[PDB]
């Protein structure tokens, strides 16, 4: 995350952290169940093997209430597509289930149609992770969060030197310096409504981060709502 | 009665019906007797930031 602010106890629990062969955060996820983290399909290729921590907020803090979940099956969208990232979404079967307590917690899955009318039609969304602080820069220690308006689509699709597809949207600024980053994709985008927070989108995806006429750009989970409940059994 | 004013009074979902609104909530909420608040059924329901200390 690129300015925004670190996450405060209790701010966001619902997110997760993919850790490669070595317990290092790689990507993200978004906890949806006791059972099951979303994340994009991306991230998969990031590494060999990885498994799942929640209850992080600061990575070189043993706090106690941390916990790894290892893996036990990979849904990956049957349609992802390594060179635009289109169709970038994977659920995760944990092998045992989170036990939800202070700072671990799911994000809400919402209705598609009011997801529709009434979520992507707010002013600004959240995005949260561990990733970079600055294009170039190194993984933040600490849970940021950072509020990323949306932007519309055709603004989306003039801006981008890649295709923005219907299972993508846009969200940050234009030229103030905040964004997602590295290592914050795969990471929740939510929406809040009513002091309720919905899982919106899927970090996916930047030219760079924080640059001028450039966007962040998310899996529009809105797309996939049918296919997530299908994957989750 | 239109989920365009107020999200139809709903606390989470609105949908509207022919002359009325429906709410309705997330796995892991009750709507409430008022047909409009959802109430947590455990004490992490989805959404909700931890906040109260258990
Ligand atoms: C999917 N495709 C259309 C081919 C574009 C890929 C761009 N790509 C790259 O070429 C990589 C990676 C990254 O996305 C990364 C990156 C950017 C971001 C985000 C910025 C805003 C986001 Cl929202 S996610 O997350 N990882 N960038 C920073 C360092 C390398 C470069
Ligand atoms: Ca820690
Ligand atoms: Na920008």
């Amino acid at each position: 995350i690129v300015g925004g602010q670190e996450c405060k106890d209790g701010e966001c629990p619902w997110q997760a952290l993919l850790i490669n062969e070595e317990n290092e955060g790689f990507c993200g996820g978004t906890i949806l169940s006791e059972f099951y983290i979303l994340t994009a399909a991306h991230c998969l290729y990031q590494a060999k093997r990885f498994k799942v921590r929640v209850g992080d907020r600061n990575t070189e803090q043993e706090e106690g209430g941390e916990a790894v979940h290892e893996v036990e099956v990979v849904i990956k969208h049957n349609r992802f597509t390594k060179e635009t990232y289109d169709f970038d979404i994977a659920v995760l079967r944990l092998k045992t289930p989170i036990t939800f307590r202070m700072n671990v917690a799911p994000a809400c899955l919402p209705e598609r149609d009011w997801a529709e009318s009434t979520l992507m039609t707010q002013k600004t969304g959240i995005v949260s992770g561990f990733g970079r602080t600055h294009e170039k820069g190194e993984q933040s220690t600490r849970l940021k969060m950072l509020e990323v308006p949306y932007v519309d689509r055709n603004s989306c699709k003039l801006s981008s030197s890649f295709i923005i597809t219907q299972n993508m949207f846009c969200a940050g600024y234009d030229t103030k310096q905040e964004d997602a980053c590295q290592g914050d994709s795969g990471g929740p985008h939510v929406t809040r409504f009513k002091d309720t927070y919905f899982v919106t989108g899927i970090v996916s995806w930047g030219e760079g981060c924080a640059r001028k006429g450039k966007y962040g750009i998310y899996t529009k989970v809105t797309a996939f709502l049918k296919w997530i409940d299908r994957s989750m059994k | 009665k239109l989920c365009s004013l107020d999200n139809g009074d709903c606390d989470q979902f609105c949908h509207e019906e022919q002359n009325s609104v429906v709410c309705s909530c997330a796995r892991g909420y009750t709507l409430a007797d008022n047909g409009k608040a959802c109430i947590p059924t455990g004490p992490y329901p989805c959404g909700k930031q931890t906040l109260e200390r258990r």
